[PDB]
């Protein structure tokens, strides 16, 4: 991630990110709402960073240093560019809402009052169709990606050296190839938990409570559609195994 | 330092997310309790052996039967959680979770963990449960369920006070290292 955003999201909470003199100006219920919105944006920034490790560090490094057979890099990182496009756009909208809310003369003091509408937009229309199509494809290729990775790590010397080299730094401790794939698969099921807790502290403005209630319903519809469209692809599995499922 | 993978399973209200957060920070959050847990790699030394233990939560995956099993590949130890303030979470252990974990994680050790043990002698908890003709899970009821499901062992902890938390993860590491 870029330094500006890392520093803006370095604190453990919104209450520790803002100036203490600004924090004292708000009601307890507003602080609780803002701490959960801050967790949503902070975890989205980390999720976009996970996708950049996959595209820039792993995928690009394999294309430029290794001699893998055609279709091997795509098999290891299915839909990574589409996933990166979905979440970089969503992150941009979240950070723009925070930017507009900043007090003049401050780069850290803000309150986001209107998150619901942004969530309805992200989880409806063409963007929800693209998230559904992309996650149904990615999650159906999850098992195949893990098996392909294990085969290459155990049989290809240059691939093993590459992985050991690029995952050596301490900042990559939680982000090996398989770990990135599971971080991405688990991301979509974190949204209802975060949205429901934001909703719990958003009763102050009835239109906001209504918007978050609609957004939560849309996220659950998306998850149900993705879950119903998954079937693990298996390299080598015969047609008979498939039509007899 | 060998790498091992741990996954925690159980009902939405079993306290699994809180347990992972408290262990990974070695502290119950004083300012903000996070809603979610991404992942973590804990450095643990148990009985003279150094291990890198990757931690994963299944929170949010309970209603999605095709997304949820994606968390299981290559798991080395399972923590199967229930809340001591909820006899209903204990009843779902042999019903749903055990046959699922034995299917996707064959021969992987399972540790049955009773969470929120601080609530066993909490007056508000005892008054609330008595309205539905219930009581906090007794330690022997936990042991019997663990024996019944063929768990590697039975343990209890409180993420609130941290008691038993270190012990749970050190024992999980020992189970992950076994043949
Ligand atoms: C056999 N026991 N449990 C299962 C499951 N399949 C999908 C989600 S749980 N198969």
């Amino acid at each position: 991630s870029m330094e500006m955003d890392e520093k803006d999201f370095a604190a453990d909470s919104w209450s520790l990110a803002v100036d203490s003199s600004f924090l004292q100006q708000h009601k307890k219920e507003v602080m609780k709402q803002q701490d959960v919105i801050y967790e949503l944006i902070q975890t989205e920034l980390h999720h976009v960073r996970t996708l950049k490790i996959m595209t820039r560090l792993f995928r690009t490094g394999m294309l430029e240093e290794l001699h893998l057979e055609p279709g091997v890099v795509q098999g290891l990182f299915p839909c990574v560019d589409e996933l990166s496009d979905i979440h970089t756009r969503f992150l941009s909208q979240l950070l723009e809402r925070r930017r507009q809310a900043l007090c003049p003369g401050s780069t850290r003091n803000f309150v986001i009052h209107r998150l619901g509408d942004l969530l309805i937009s992200q989880f409806s229309g063409p963007s929800a169709e693209q998230m559904c199509k992309t996650y149904s494809e990615f999650c159906s290729r999850h098992s195949k990606a893990l098996k392909l990775y294990k085969e290459l790590y155990a049989r290809d010397k240059r691939f093993q050296q590459f992985i050991r080299k690029v995952t050596r730094p301490a900042v990559l401790k939680r982000h090996g190839v398989q770990e990135c794939i599971l971080l991405v698969t688990q991301r979509i099921t974190k949204y209802p938990l975060l949205i429901s807790r934001i909703l719990q502290h958003s009763h102050g403005i009835e239109e906001e409570r209504q918007d978050l209630t609609t957004a939560l319903g849309l996220v659950k519809e998306l998850l149900s559609n993705v879950d119903e469209g998954i079937y693990q692809l298996e390299k080598g599995a015969r047609l008979q195994e498939i039509y007899n499922r | 330092a060998i790498r091992k993978k741990l996954v925690i399973v159980g009902d939405g209200a079993c306290g699994k997310t809180c347990l992972l957060i408290v262990f990974s920070k070695d502290q119950f959050p004083e300012v903000y309790v996070p809603t979610v847990f991404e992942n973590y790699v804990a450095d643990i030394e148990v009985d003279g052996k150094q291990v890198e233990l990757a931690l994963w939560d299944t929170a949010g995956q309970e209603d999605y039967d095709r997304l949820r099993p994606l968390s299981y590949p290559d798991t080395d130890v399972i923590l199967m959680c229930f809340s001591i303030d909820s006899p209903d979470s204990l009843e779902n252990i042999p019903e749903k979770w055990t046959p699922e974990v034995k299917h996707f994680c064959p021969n992987v050790p399972i540790i049955l963990v009773g969470n929120k043990k601080d609530l066993r002698n909490d007056e508000h908890t005892r008054r609330e449960l008595a309205k539905m003709k219930q009581e906090p899970v007794k330690p022997e009821e936990g042991r019997d369920m663990a024996n019944r499901i063929g768990a590697f062992g039975y343990m209890e902890c409180s993420a609130k006070t941290k008691d038993g938390v270190r012990e749970v993860f050190e024992m999980a590491t020992r189970a992950a290292l076994q043949a």
